[PDB]
RNA sequence: ACUAUGCUCACG
RNA sequence: GUUCCCGGGCCUUGUACACACCGCCCGUCACACCAUGGGAGUGGGUUGCAAAAGAAGUAGGUAGCUUAACCUUCGGGAGGGCGCUUACCACUUUGUGAUUCAUGACUGGGGUGAAGUCGUAACAAGGUAACCGUAGGGGAACCUGCGGUUGGAUCACCUCCU
RNA sequence: UAGCUAGUAGGUGGGGUAACGGCUCACCUAGGCGACGAUCCCUAGCUGGUCUGAGAGGAUGACCAGCCACACUGGAACUGAGACACGGUCCAGACUCCUACGGGAGGCAGCAGUGGGGAAUAUUGCACAAUGGGCGCAAGCCUGAUGCAGCCAUGCCGCGUGUAUGAAGAAGGCCUUCGGGUUGUAAAGUACUUUCAGCGGGGAGGAAGGGAGUAAAGUUAAUACCUUUGCUCAUUGACGUUACCCGCAGAAGAAGCACCGGCUAACUCCGUGCCAGCAGCCGCGGUAAUACGGAGGGUGCAAGCGUUAAUCGGAAUUACUGGGCGUAAAGCGCACGCAGGCGGUUUGUUAAGUCAGAUGUGAAAUCCCCGGGCUCAACCUGGGAACUGCAUCUGAUACUGGCAAGCUUGAGUCUCGUAGAGGGGGGUAGAAUUCCAGGUGUAGCGGUGAAAUGCGUAGAGAUCUGGAGGAAUACCGGUGGCGAAGGCGGCCCCCUGGACGAAGACUGACGCUCAGGUGCGAAAGCGUGGGGAGCAAACAGGAUUAGAUACCCUGGUAGUCCACGCCGUAAACGAUGUCGACUUGGAGGUUGUGCCCUUGAGGCGUGGCUUCCGGAGCUAACGCGUUAAGUCGACCGCCUGGGGAGUACGGCCGCAAGGUUAAAACUCAAAUGAAUUGACGGGGGCCCGCACAAGCGGUGGAGCAUGUGGUUUAAUUCGAUGCAACGCG
RNA sequence: GGGAGAAGGCACGCUGAUAUGUAGGUGAGGCGACUUGCUCGUGGAGCUGAAAUCAGUCGAAGAUACCAGCUGGCUGCAACUGUUUAUUAAAAACACAGCACUGUGCAAACACGAAAGUGGACGUAUACGGUGUGACGCCUGCCCGGUGCCGGGAGGUUAAU
């Protein structure tokens, strides 16, 4: 407030951080894979559910979700990486792709299957 | 300390306004006639005196239609810390027209609706809804 | 006088 | 007989409680993961200053060699061209800083994790009112001093007065 | 990042340049720049525009167009009108090349293409036919500039996948109120058309010309050559088996994939059982899941649909339009004050701002209206406004500024007083505490919830006598006063700051705020030197307790005191920045000064400062409320979810303790404020009941009966489990 | 204050010219004047004389000989200059300023001396002696059973007499 303090210090934009830095405004990333690995949620779910820390491309180490029953993610195996948080695992905060590379789709999925990446029966 | 004095007209009138008070006594300028005189003119205040000749005191006389007060609203626009310069065609029209701009234009202080018509704008002083 | 604690989640 | 014990009722107040004190909840310690500071250092990136360096070119200076047109008296003059040299200056070399990004035994805290250990610091007068500054102390919340705040509670307890 | 700069800044002598000039010399002067952010650091082609937005704005700079820059990296100049030259020369470099090893090459950020990078972007295509440009008298070369098409759901837009009738309301699925409904006019069908690709015949329109030999009219000595307008000719198409117009056949070749708990258009059955999985936000699963997996059923879009990333929007969640700061995040602890922002009142003059017209110009494109050509649209295009622009002369002078000379109401001075723990320096008083020696005197004192440590028969405690020393000032003393805040209490002098009142006189706007700067700033700390009764961190011992590094008790050192320097913080708090104006009241406290009879502790005003309650109004509410949190103005400080964190890193400051400035990653969907109803409290008040007291007899000990637990067993069926299960069903 | 001569650089010879040797330095005769001179100003005759700059110029090399720092990085100990085993130890040992404890009221404690007497000191507690520690900065925790020391004086024990 003040006009006269406007003047002399403009209004400063919250320049707001992004969710995912994957970096250059980047749709999808491939990533190498080490440790598959099971992981307890926060306090109302209770599950075993399924993680991977991803060797990025361009240096960073991440974690991703395997959505889906049952994958085909081991010790290395290449895949492809896309934004969206679990909202459960803390820390976790990508999405493998199902379908693309060597994550292969969920075996006998019908209804919903761009997600999961399957084909028609 | 009393750096604008038109405001300070301005809030005298509200504020008698909000007390249904009768007559509203301050120190007289120029500016000060020039403004009141507009605004008896259109018809918010009812008669206006200048009393006094080395510590002239101009006293206004509010008008009042019901139990409410005529003044609806009245708000400072060209403040001294901030200065307003309107052109001919960007002059505002305050509650689409049926309240008044008090606008201090080159041939002496008059409404926006006056300045339209004569052809010029300036600096203007407050709004009268 | 002083005098501790209550394992997790659950009322569209 | 109503002080205390157990329960209940009504009014009133405080509340960080609301499966609603069998309430909530603090910090250390243990374990797992993540990001993060310090760290003997190590390794790149950029860059300042102080120098050396001098390729080509251009410009100046010309003992040396050399020559179409001008002037020639047919001796040679002028003028050029090589070559040489001086200045500017590129690559490159040296020293020393700056900054920035990686990385490092170990280490300091921080965050996170359904059901670990130790206590109970706070919320009620939370059972020593709490908190703020500061100093010392202490496994841990914390405790104690000094000063400060009310964002403290009760005032039919006395026994006698407003 | 707060200082940077020596050809640096000027001037001249010379010198160069197409030309102005430190562009370059020689001297001469020693400046120039910078808080209106220099320098340094990081990032970046710029604009017309694009995108979003109601608009202001925010984002942005693919595609078309203008300008700049660069050409393997780093230099350099030459040649010309024009370059320090994209397929020029020249060096030096790195990295590929060819070498007969002496020496030679080479430069796709022109078009295709490869590897590689990547989440990801295209064919070693086709033609100069048009449209430019290069060349030339032109006949035409060359033109991967233009034109096309390969490829690509990557877009914006169009048409497709059939169209009528169809009851047995088929079956099969699917729910079943096993009666039936439902998918469902859906299908099968029963009639008709054939768009669209797929075959085949016709076949526009991109094309203006170019060229020959010609007539005339120009040209001229000339009916020659040349040129122009009539004028006769033949032809030119990469795209191309074009666009398009007719015929072949027969529904024929042509539909997904999201979603379905709320937000948000749309329901059930199974399978599973806090597992498997969904998740944009809340949240779904613990054996009857609308959220998970499946199925049907639906809904929403459909040649695309979802997911993803990215910008604006909603977000008035950086608020200029358009927010706030008593308690939610947020008033610096309080002053002084330069730069800066703002400034009472009255005439005169300039016109800087402002306003009005003036001409220029805002390249064309898009964007916007009236039109037009694509069969329609998309696209294309003609004109119009728009282009909210920025400059330029002329006026208007109200307002603001500049410059005048005032004026006096703000502000300040003097004059006489009033009150006050305002300050600083020096004295001195009385009570008491501890202690010191002395008299008396006989067992305890002290302490606590209760005890003990402690102190005492060496004679304490108690009592009195005389000292010594230190610190603090009972009562007055108050919702009293003073101070900017911190803060400041015995009495007396010394020096000293302000406040307020009374009526004048004087000055004549001298003012208000204040980033940096600077001062003062409780307590605790810190340093050097004094002092040291009481008190008392630390510390010790005795208790308490499960433990008690606490609370309680007995001891007790730094410190609290002083002088001088530092520190620079507090819930430094009315959690409320300073100054000014304005708008109903009541009761008081406190200190003035008037009018009246002091006629008797009064009668009646009117200034300061202050406490309490309340009106309008405001506030989320609580509350605030003429001492505003009301209504407005000036300026400053500060805020932008909670944690991380007032922390790290650097800077400054400190002897240190540390202060001050002040992030980011990461993480959470909350954290928070006020108030409401309960419940609870080792909160308060009032009551009650074999609740307790006052009794009386019991259980718990024994044996036996019964009933549970357990254990045993082939089975010891099952249920009931604090009170309210256990001689219970 | 330092570190610091940190490190690391570059320039130097001779000869001309600026200036037929200059900034300076010392300044004679001369000009006036004051008082009375071993005068003042005043002017500069010689004489002396760097250091620069610009140009030349010789050598492999110009601070050309003699002369005359090696430098930097991490670290233990001792703050420092100093002192020490004459003659195998120069150090981290001693001292040191500073720090604390402690004694000492002056005929001081203490020291040398049968003593007289000196020193301490012709000083007087901001002084003196002893002891430890060792600039400076941040600090210096707990124990008084043992041994010493200080104080206390009842009781017990206790010599000479
Ligand atoms: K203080
Ligand atoms: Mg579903
Ligand atoms: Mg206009
Ligand atoms: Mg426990
Ligand atoms: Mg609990
Ligand atoms: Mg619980
Ligand atoms: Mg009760
Ligand atoms: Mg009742
Ligand atoms: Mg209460
Ligand atoms: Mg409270
Ligand atoms: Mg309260
Ligand atoms: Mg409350
Ligand atoms: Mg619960
Ligand atoms: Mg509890
Ligand atoms: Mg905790
Ligand atoms: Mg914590
Ligand atoms: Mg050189
Ligand atoms: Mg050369
Ligand atoms: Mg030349
Ligand atoms: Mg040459
Ligand atoms: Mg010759
Ligand atoms: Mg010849
Ligand atoms: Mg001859
Ligand atoms: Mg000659
Ligand atoms: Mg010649
Ligand atoms: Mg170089
Ligand atoms: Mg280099
Ligand atoms: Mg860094
Ligand atoms: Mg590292
Ligand atoms: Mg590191
Ligand atoms: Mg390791
Ligand atoms: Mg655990
Ligand atoms: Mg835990
Ligand atoms: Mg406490
Ligand atoms: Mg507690
Ligand atoms: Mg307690
Ligand atoms: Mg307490
Ligand atoms: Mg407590
Ligand atoms: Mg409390
Ligand atoms: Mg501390
Ligand atoms: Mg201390
Ligand atoms: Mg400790
Ligand atoms: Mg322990
Ligand atoms: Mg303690
Ligand atoms: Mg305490
Ligand atoms: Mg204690
Ligand atoms: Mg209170
Ligand atoms: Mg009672
Ligand atoms: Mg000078
Ligand atoms: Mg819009
Ligand atoms: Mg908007
Ligand atoms: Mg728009
Ligand atoms: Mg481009
Ligand atoms: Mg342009
Ligand atoms: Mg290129
Ligand atoms: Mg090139
Ligand atoms: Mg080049
Ligand atoms: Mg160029
Ligand atoms: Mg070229
Ligand atoms: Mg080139
Ligand atoms: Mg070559
Ligand atoms: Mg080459
Ligand atoms: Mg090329
Ligand atoms: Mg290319
Ligand atoms: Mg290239
Ligand atoms: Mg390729
Ligand atoms: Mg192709
Ligand atoms: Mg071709
Ligand atoms: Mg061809
Ligand atoms: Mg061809
Ligand atoms: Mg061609
Ligand atoms: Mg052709
Ligand atoms: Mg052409
Ligand atoms: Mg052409
Ligand atoms: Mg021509
Ligand atoms: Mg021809
Ligand atoms: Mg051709
Ligand atoms: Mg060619
Ligand atoms: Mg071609
Ligand atoms: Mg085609
Ligand atoms: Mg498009
Ligand atoms: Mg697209
Ligand atoms: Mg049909
Ligand atoms: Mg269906
Ligand atoms: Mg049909
Ligand atoms: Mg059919
Ligand atoms: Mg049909
Ligand atoms: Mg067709
Ligand atoms: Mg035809
Ligand atoms: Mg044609
Ligand atoms: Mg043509
Ligand atoms: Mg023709
Ligand atoms: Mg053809
Ligand atoms: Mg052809
Ligand atoms: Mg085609
Ligand atoms: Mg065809
Ligand atoms: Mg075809
Ligand atoms: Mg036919
Ligand atoms: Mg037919
Ligand atoms: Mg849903
Ligand atoms: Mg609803
Ligand atoms: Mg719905
Ligand atoms: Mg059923
Ligand atoms: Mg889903
Ligand atoms: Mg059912
Ligand atoms: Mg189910
Ligand atoms: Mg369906
Ligand atoms: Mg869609
Ligand atoms: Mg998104
Ligand atoms: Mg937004
Ligand atoms: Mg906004
Ligand atoms: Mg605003
Ligand atoms: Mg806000
Ligand atoms: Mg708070
Ligand atoms: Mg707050
Ligand atoms: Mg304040
Ligand atoms: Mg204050
Ligand atoms: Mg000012
Ligand atoms: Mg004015
Ligand atoms: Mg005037
Ligand atoms: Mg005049
Ligand atoms: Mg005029
Ligand atoms: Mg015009
Ligand atoms: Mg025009
Ligand atoms: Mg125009
Ligand atoms: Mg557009
Ligand atoms: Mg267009
Ligand atoms: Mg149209
Ligand atoms: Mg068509
Ligand atoms: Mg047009
Ligand atoms: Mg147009
Ligand atoms: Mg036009
Ligand atoms: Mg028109
Ligand atoms: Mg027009
Ligand atoms: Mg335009
Ligand atoms: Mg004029
Ligand atoms: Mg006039
Ligand atoms: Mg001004
Ligand atoms: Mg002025
Ligand atoms: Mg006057
Ligand atoms: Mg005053
Ligand atoms: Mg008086
Ligand atoms: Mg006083
Ligand atoms: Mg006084
Ligand atoms: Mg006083
Ligand atoms: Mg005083
Ligand atoms: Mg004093
Ligand atoms: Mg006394
Ligand atoms: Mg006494
Ligand atoms: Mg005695
Ligand atoms: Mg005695
Ligand atoms: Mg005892
Ligand atoms: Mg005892
Ligand atoms: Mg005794
Ligand atoms: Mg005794
Ligand atoms: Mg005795
Ligand atoms: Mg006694
Ligand atoms: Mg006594
Ligand atoms: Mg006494
Ligand atoms: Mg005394
Ligand atoms: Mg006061
Ligand atoms: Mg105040
Ligand atoms: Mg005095
Ligand atoms: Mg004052
Ligand atoms: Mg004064
Ligand atoms: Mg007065
Ligand atoms: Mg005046
Ligand atoms: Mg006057
Ligand atoms: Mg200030
Ligand atoms: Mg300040
Ligand atoms: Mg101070
Ligand atoms: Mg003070
Ligand atoms: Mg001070
Ligand atoms: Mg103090
Ligand atoms: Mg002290
Ligand atoms: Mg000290
Ligand atoms: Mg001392
Ligand atoms: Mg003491
Ligand atoms: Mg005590
Ligand atoms: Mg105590
Ligand atoms: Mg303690
Ligand atoms: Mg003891
Ligand atoms: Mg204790
Ligand atoms: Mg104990
Ligand atoms: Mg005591
Ligand atoms: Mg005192
Ligand atoms: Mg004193
Ligand atoms: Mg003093
Ligand atoms: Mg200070
Ligand atoms: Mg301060
Ligand atoms: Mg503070
Ligand atoms: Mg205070
Ligand atoms: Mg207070
Ligand atoms: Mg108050
Ligand atoms: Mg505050
Ligand atoms: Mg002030
Ligand atoms: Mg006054
Ligand atoms: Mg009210
Ligand atoms: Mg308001
Ligand atoms: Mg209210
Ligand atoms: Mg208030
Ligand atoms: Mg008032
Ligand atoms: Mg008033
Ligand atoms: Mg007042
Ligand atoms: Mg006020
Ligand atoms: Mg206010
Ligand atoms: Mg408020
Ligand atoms: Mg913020
Ligand atoms: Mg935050
Ligand atoms: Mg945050
Ligand atoms: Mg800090
Ligand atoms: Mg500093
Ligand atoms: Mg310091
Ligand atoms: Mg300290
Ligand atoms: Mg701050
Ligand atoms: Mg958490
Ligand atoms: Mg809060
Ligand atoms: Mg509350
Ligand atoms: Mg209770
Ligand atoms: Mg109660
Ligand atoms: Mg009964
Ligand atoms: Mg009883
Ligand atoms: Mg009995
Ligand atoms: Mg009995
Ligand atoms: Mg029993
Ligand atoms: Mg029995
Ligand atoms: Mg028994
Ligand atoms: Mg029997
Ligand atoms: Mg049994
Ligand atoms: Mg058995
Ligand atoms: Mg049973
Ligand atoms: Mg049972
Ligand atoms: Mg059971
Ligand atoms: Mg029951
Ligand atoms: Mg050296
Ligand atoms: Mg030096
Ligand atoms: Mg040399
Ligand atoms: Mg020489
Ligand atoms: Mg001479
Ligand atoms: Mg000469
Ligand atoms: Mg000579
Ligand atoms: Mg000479
Ligand atoms: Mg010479
Ligand atoms: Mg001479
Ligand atoms: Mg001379
Ligand atoms: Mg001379
Ligand atoms: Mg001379
Ligand atoms: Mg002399
Ligand atoms: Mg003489
Ligand atoms: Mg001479
Ligand atoms: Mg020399
Ligand atoms: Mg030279
Ligand atoms: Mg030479
Ligand atoms: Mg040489
Ligand atoms: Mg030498
Ligand atoms: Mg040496
Ligand atoms: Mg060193
Ligand atoms: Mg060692
Ligand atoms: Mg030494
Ligand atoms: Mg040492
Ligand atoms: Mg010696
Ligand atoms: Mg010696
Ligand atoms: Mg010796
Ligand atoms: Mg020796
Ligand atoms: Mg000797
Ligand atoms: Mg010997
Ligand atoms: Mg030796
Ligand atoms: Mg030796
Ligand atoms: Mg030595
Ligand atoms: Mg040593
Ligand atoms: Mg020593
Ligand atoms: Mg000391
Ligand atoms: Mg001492
Ligand atoms: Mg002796
Ligand atoms: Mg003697
Ligand atoms: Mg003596
Ligand atoms: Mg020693
Ligand atoms: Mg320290
Ligand atoms: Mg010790
Ligand atoms: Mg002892
Ligand atoms: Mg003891
Ligand atoms: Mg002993
Ligand atoms: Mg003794
Ligand atoms: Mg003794
Ligand atoms: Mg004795
Ligand atoms: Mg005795
Ligand atoms: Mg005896
Ligand atoms: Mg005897």
């Amino acid at each position: 407030a003040t006009v006269n303090q406007l003047v002399r210090k403009p209004r400063a934009r919250k320049v707001a951080k992004s969710n995912v830095p994957a970096l250059e405004a980047c749709p999808q990333k491939r990533g190498v894979c080490t440790r598959v690995y099971t992981t307890t949620p926060k306090k109302p779910n209770s599950a075993l559910r399924k993680v991977c820390r991803v060797r990025l491309t361009n240096g960073f180490e991440v974690t991703s979700y395997i959505g889906g029953e049952g994958h085909n993610l081991q010790e290395h195996s290449v895949i492809l990486i896309r934004g969206g948080r679990v909202k459960d695992l803390p820390g976790v905060r990508y999405h493998t792709v199902r379908g693309a590379l060597d994550c292969s789709g969920v075996k006998d999925r019908k209804q919903a299957r761009s997600k999961y990446g399957v084909k028609r029966p | 300390s009393m750096q604008d004095p038109i405001a300070d007209m301005l809030t005298r009138i509200r504020n008698g306004q909000a007390a249904n008070k009768a007559a509203v006594t301050m120190p007289s300028s120029k500016l000060k006639v020039a403004i009141a005189n507009v605004l008896k003119e259109e018809g918010f205040i009812e008669d206006f005196k200048v009393e006094g000749d080395t510590k002239p005191e101009l006293e206004l006389t509010l008008k009042y239609f019901q139990g409410k007060a005529v003044v609806e609203s009245i708000q400072r626009v060209s403040r001294p810390g901030l200065r307003i310069y309107k052109r001919k065609d960007e002059l505002p029209k305050v509650m689409a027209g049926l309240g008044i701009a008090v606008v201090s234009t080159s041939k002496g202080v008059m409404t926006d609706r006056a300045a339209r018509q004569a052809g010029l704008g300036g600096e203007i002083i407050c709004y009268v809804a």
